[PDB]
């Protein structure tokens, strides 16, 4: 169910009902002002996704390197024995300057793409 | 869908002649064509018969009208008062003109063996 | 040699405040026209801990202030009875003097012709003035606007559904003696809280939810939430048989009171069982025992009157049928506004309530943490980013 | 076999619904309908397309006639309330001979200590006697109502009015020039906009409106049920003429601090009564041609046009905005005739004039239209038609209609008839050969 | 023009599906909640075709097979004789069913690209 | 050589356009601008950008002039329509000698069948004499129009507030220092919100405003046109102390409901005027670098501030709000002067108080400024002055100027003269040597 | 920064176009009015994006041929010789034709790559 | 309406025989191949498109309004003659080899 693997390790989860459930659109002001907000927050995801070059994709590999400051890590501790909860919320706190780079890669590998012929 | 043979009818000459697919396949679900297949010589499409009759035939044989019952599931055309040009063999041949997925009327997606009703 | 990987979906959250809107299955019903989910659906989530905090809940404040909006915006556009506020000459209508006979010059629709009216007050809604001891005015005349609620709507408590946004989700607490606050180490995922009815008492919680096992009390002996031995069954009511009279103030504006009574006039009054309510008590001191006008009365609203009932003989004794007098009264300042008051007329016939005790508050929005203690809402947070061994091309 | 689902955007399909349409022209109608109608505006003509229409259950009638509430309540708030004025009246007459009065009063002015006599002038059907002593009147009625002032800034003259679909909705039309108003039609168009549509607002005749294109055509829910209105639309107009001839001086009494109520102060000249003229030969060949209609519904039966059964003006008179006043025609010279349909091939009426009006049957609520000085003249085009059946009339070869409807709606329900919204599904699937690639 | 085709048969009327594809995509408290909802219908649609392996197709042929118990008619007898109007009433009882198969579809599918991640 | 269309989004270009601002503050500014401010706001220079500004053409000044507008009016709708006081008044002069009386009437208070006779304290020019017998006074237009008691929890103060932009949008500012107010700006940076500009409305000398950073910068639409105001922003304020010294003792009197009156019911002490002090010294050097500039801007003529043209008070006057109290000074020690070019290098002004005011000159609406108790005190930087010239002077050596601009909007621009709102366009299109495909 | 690159040439700026682009999605009327609007504009680009094959880039190409008629400098004139408002100062009227003219370059495309399939 | 063209043998090698037409069908064409004594296959269609089930260096280099025959797969084995078809008007055929 939804959110119900929230407490299984990071590697664990294998969800798409949380982005279902995020399919929001499936006196009167509070109502326009839940309303606004929802589309909000739909259209930012997907803006976010679109940067990125991830639109569409519910998992998606980027070109940017892991930095050891951000988290030293390995993979055997990140991805076993550790939750999403846990790994968002105290042992990451460099989400705008990962975002950053991420679209910073994104707008040079469409840039690369249009400067070399061979693939035009 | 397994490509079968158009049959034979020979005639004598000035005589109609005539030949059948017997598609495996749904008739209402191809436009099923047939075609002249003459020796050294283009395809020579008669008409590009729709999966319901209603033949778009070629102008090169503008009297041609192939049809037959989709109950039967087997396309049907025939020559009237057939000749020499009879030699050419009737083949069975399936249009790529899938349902709204394809506007062509030609491009056959297979053929299976020509009716050598030679008149 | 790791690279940076976005995932969208990650089962995570934060704490957020957000607007939420109402359900439901009269005011209430107008407002919480959303309709619920006729088969709601809850996930529990396993090796999750979550710190709850009942009285930092901001679903609280908005449950307040929804009500608060609501009343005025359903009093709004009802008669306001500013042609009284005039001297009453009142006569005694018998307990005696709880019932007053009081007549007035009123102008009228036409201005150039003054009427006099007879309206029955009770002794909680005037003041007397002057050395003749007939001489009346009401009590909150002049110092408030007293707004005649319209006699068309109802405010009749149904339970309501509180409905996170999209995009946001309920926590619900599942631990059936958790204290109110701190880590919570059973907890479910809700889109919708469960009905609450939007009682308002002063004393003693009535209707609602029931606590699943024992009796908890959550300070921090403040509020107390009776276990599954449901409290006493309360019986109150109004045995005076009214025959309601309306009088014209101005041009489509009509004040309702009460024109005759038939019969004898009888005080009202609540029957709490003695037994069960003495088993309340020593229940809810055991659990004390292991850690150790207005606003002195019981205050309820019932069939749309107003009670004030002594809750003396109920709270009267020394640890280690009971029938409470009630007063009825119209003019109410229901939630300690400044210059503000409603009328709320009178119903005629009799009133006859029966209602379930669930709590008690011992030592507003306290009325509704007992109800909303067990949630909190979360915003969720789709999008997580972890290193990984793939890269793209 | 060997089909698959696939999935079509844009397909040209739609369904029955409602929504809120938007109001567009090209005043309170100009203020509130700002949205700029097209230039050229388009039509698709939809071949081979059956439409069920029925314009009994049409819900734009109902927004159409929620707006129309709506803005005749908002635009009278922010202006002056007329309770000083339920004062007892001395109304010596000024006559005719008693149609209009002179009423004085003792009113408190803007300052609250200092008490004015002042005079205005007041028509009949605006007061009421008060007691036995004839010089005693009150206003219409101010015993349960709020009168506010018409706020003569403000201007009700109906404008062309379209409605117009909001994206993702549709408007559909019936271009069957002789359609009844329900059941299939078979010429049908899609329109983004309604016609321009004038909100005028009438009891009997319908002013001002579209008409029929070929014949009279006459609608009615069920011909058979003596309850329903029956909707005459006209082909040819008729010209009625409305003139209010007393040539008026306005007055501004001062009532509150910036809260002034305006009369009549003096009439120059003659006190002459309001009237509409009629031209009797169209009017004469227009009834004969409702007649021909009529007989087809109602076979071999005498057609008999009466006034109507009795009641206030508001339900037995032809009422009508001219020029900013409120007429009250008496239509029995339009309604007094027997027909038995082989009759082959001026009409002045009186009307009185009213101030204190009670628009849409609300409760509690009526406007004080003000005097407009000088005379009113005004022209408007006879439309339509409304009639009603008087029941319980058989077994005597014969019907009865007279004038008047039911509800508003049915002035708006005689436009908005050909039109439907609906709301396009541009989503669906068929099956086909293909499958997805992977 | 635009439902020009809607009295086409469905053949016919699906090389025309640009004319209302185009006209709904370019789309105080009554105007906000018309914007609100021509957004919402907007969205919900893109939402719809996102779920589905359909977004930025005007035909999208999916991997779900066709049941004879909601037609079973052939396809001559459906594209050439039907309009839409009359297809969408035929198995309107099915329309959810349909659609809800599509997404599981399109679920799988996505779980057949997650297993062939990239350079993984 | 063949190139192909590309399009990109995401382009950083605007055109100017008109848009509706919120605003964030950090009583009726802290209420309607609820939207807290950002820590350490961000501006980002934009290099090798040139961008015309024009600041009499600027819409978020006719923005902040309905924003005002509004608020006032909501401000004032929940609180005492004083109505019941349109009433002749017996009134008798305290103690100056009739600037303040003590006005007797017959009102109906909080009781409707009770009337007693009441006393309040009026100023006199908030009374008008109503017949020939020197003691019948009635309040000031309150036969024509609706006076409005200001609500007396609610607090019309000046604060800074800011003007933001939404999503989309963005809000350029003009860098140069000694920009005009028009044409091109060369040191141009993109905002989000505006700097904390204070609501201040005054007739005459612009209070708490900003300060020029290195010159007195004189503003003008078309200096050569008499009948433009010219806008006058110091590089240095100068200090003016107004004090009101009688020690008011507030008494409210109920006229209904919970409709309550508020008057001075005493006023312990002596009865003195109210009035402003001016540093001599710093205002002389204010008008002698403000004539200096004014100079260069009217090559070798003779400047004379004379005073005001004269007529109604309101325009006639300095005009401001000091604690809730509206004083109403002469301003005529100021100004008055000659000044020739060849010059080099307290001021107590009386001052009136007025409590039925008119801010907006609105058509049938007044608002009551109820007194407040005890000595009022305030402190203001004098950051500007608005000045009209004369005109009929074009054929002498000499230019007059007095105090005194246009309407409230010359007191907004003075502020708003470096910003203006562009829309964003993120899409654009140019050629490249890649094709699709 | 925002707009940091305003000044900066074409070449140069097109390494910005996500600065931008994260700025564009971000009394009671007004601000549901302001925040509606901005809705409003956001999906109209996305819209247009979606009727050209652009949807889910920063940097899209196009099959459509440059006329010199529009501009006749060089690439590097252009590219590097240019900022993006004096660009877009010079097509200012051509910005409704070249935009017509890629609809039907996709309308065109979108119909060769709906046939052709080889699917049936 | 017209499809005559130049035509060869298949014979293991990068045929480039262009076909004629009456009009530019740049996209309304196919190709099609047969062995001696055996029914005909499509080879290509739309032009530049390869035919479905069927080697992609087989297809015709298709050169819109100039298409010719191509065989990157000239391959021992290639029995099958090529021929084009015209699809935009009246059933045109081509009789090439
Ligand atoms: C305690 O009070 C209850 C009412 O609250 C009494 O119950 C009523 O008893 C009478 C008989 O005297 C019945 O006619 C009523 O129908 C009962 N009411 C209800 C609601 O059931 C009860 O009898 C009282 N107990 C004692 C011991 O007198
Ligand atoms: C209050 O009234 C209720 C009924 O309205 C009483 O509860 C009922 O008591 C009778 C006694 O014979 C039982 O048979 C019913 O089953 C009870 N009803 C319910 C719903 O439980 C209650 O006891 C009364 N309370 C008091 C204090 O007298
Ligand atoms: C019928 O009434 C109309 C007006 O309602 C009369 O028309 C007027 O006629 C006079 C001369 O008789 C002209 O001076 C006016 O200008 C006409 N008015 C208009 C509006 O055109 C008409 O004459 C009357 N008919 C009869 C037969 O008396
Ligand atoms: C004019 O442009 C210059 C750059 O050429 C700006 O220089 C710095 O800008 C930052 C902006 O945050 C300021 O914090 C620095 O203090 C400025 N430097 C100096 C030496 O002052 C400058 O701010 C721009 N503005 C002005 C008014 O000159
Ligand atoms: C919770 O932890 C237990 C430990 O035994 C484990 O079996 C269970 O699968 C976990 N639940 C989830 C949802 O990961
Ligand atoms: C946790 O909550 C679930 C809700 O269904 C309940 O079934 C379960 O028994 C609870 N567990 C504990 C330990 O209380
Ligand atoms: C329609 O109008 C014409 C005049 O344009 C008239 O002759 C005809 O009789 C009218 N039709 C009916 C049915 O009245
Ligand atoms: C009404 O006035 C118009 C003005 O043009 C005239 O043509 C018409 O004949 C008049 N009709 C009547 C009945 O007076
Ligand atoms: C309508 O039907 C006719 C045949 O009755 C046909 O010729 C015509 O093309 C059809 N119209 C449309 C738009 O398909
Ligand atoms: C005004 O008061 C301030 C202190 O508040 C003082 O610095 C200044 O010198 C005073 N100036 C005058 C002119 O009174």
């Amino acid at each position: 169910g939804f959110l119900g693997a929230a407490g299984s390790t990071m590697g664990a989860a294998s969800m798409t009902l949380t982005v279902q459930a995020r399919q929001l659109l499936s006196w009167g002001i509070k109502q326009l002002q839940a309303r606004v907000l929802a589309v909000e927050h739909y259209l930012k995801d997907q803006q976010l996704l679109g940067i990125w070059g991830c639109s569409g994709k519910l998992i998606c590999t980027t070109a940017v390197p892991w930095n050891a400051t951000w988290s030293n890590k390995t993979l055997d501790n990140i991805w076993n024995n550790m939750t999403w909860m846990e790994w968002e919320k105290e042992i990451s706190n460099y989400t705008n300057l990962i975002y950053n780079l991420i679209e910073e890669s994104q707008n040079q590998q469409e840039k690369n793409e249009t400067e070399n012929l061979t693939l035009c | 869908x397994x490509x079968x043979x158009x049959x034979x009818x020979x005639x004598x000459x000035x005589x109609x002649x005539x030949x059948x697919c017997x598609x495996x396949x749904x008739x209402x679900x191809x436009x099923x064509x047939w075609x002249x297949x003459x020796x050294x010589x283009x395809x020579x499409x008669x008409x590009x018969x729709x999966x319901x009759x209603x033949x778009x035939x070629x102008x090169x044989x503008x009297x041609x009208x192939x049809x037959x019952x989709x109950x039967x599931x087997x396309x049907x055309x025939x020559x009237x008062x057939x000749x020499x040009x009879x030699x050419x063999x009737x083949x069975c041949x399936x249009x790529x003109x899938x349902x709204x997925x394809x506007x062509x009327x030609x491009x056959x997606x297979x053929w299976x063996x020509x009716x050598x009703x030679x008149x | 040699e790791l690279w940076v990987t976005v995932y969208y979906g990650v089962p995570v959250w934060k704490e957020a405040t957000t607007t939420l809107f109402c359900a439901s299955d009269n005011v209430w019903a107008t407002h919480c026209c959303v309709p619920t989910d006729p088969s709601p659906q809850e996930v529990v989530l396993e090796n999750v801990t979550e710190n709850f905090n009942m009285w930092k809940n901001n679903m609280v404040e908005q449950m307040h202030e929804d009500i608060i909006s609501l009343w005025d915006q359903s009093l709004k556009p009802c008669v306001k009875l500013t042609p009284l506020c005039v001297t009453l000459n009142c006569t005694d209508l018998g307990e005696k003097g709880e019932i007053k006979n009081c007549s007035f010059n009123i102008t009228t629709s036409v201005r150039d012709k003054m009427q006099k009216e007879y309206a029955t007050f009770y002794k909680l809604d005037i003041v007397p003035i002057d050395n003749d001891n007939n001489s009346y005015r009401l009590i909150n005349c002049n110092t408030s606007v007293i707004t005649q609620a319209c006699p068309k709507v109802s405010f009749e408590p149904i339970p309501i559904h509180y409905c996170a946004p999209a995009g946001f989700a309920i926590l619900k607490c599942n631990n059936k003696t958790f204290n109110g606050t701190g880590p919570c180490t059973n907890v479910s995922t809700v889109q919708c809280t469960h009905g609450i009815r939007p009682v308002v008492s002063t004393q003693l919680l009535l209707n609602g939810s029931l606590a699943e096992e024992e009796i908890v009390i959550r300070s921090e002996g403040k509020t107390i939430i009776v276990q599954l031995n449901e409290s006493v069954e309360i019986n109150c009511t109004r045995p005076n048989n009214n025959t309601r009279k309306s009088i014209h103030i101005g041009p489509g504006r009509a004040f309702y009171t009460t024109g005759q009574i038939i019969g004898n006039i009888r005080q009202a009054h609540c029957n709490i069982s003695r037994a069960k309510w003495n088993n309340t008590l020593h229940k809810i001191v055991k659990k004390l025992r292991e850690q150790f006008p207005e606003i002195v009365m019981h205050s309820f609203n019932c069939g749309g009157e107003f009670f004030y009932c002594n809750s003396t003989q109920l709270f009267n004794s020394t640890w280690y049928n009971i029938t409470l007098p009630c007063r009825i009264k119209q003019i109410i300042n229901l939630w300690q506004e400044v210059g503000k008051a409603m009328y709320a007329p009178p119903i005629g016939g009799q009133i006859r309530c029966s209602s379930n005790i669930t709590g008690l508050l011992l030592t507003m929005r306290d009325n509704w943490r007992s109800e909303l203690y067990k949630y909190k809402v979360v915003k969720i947070e789709p999008l997580g980013v972890a290193p990984t061994k793939c890269k793209r091309r």
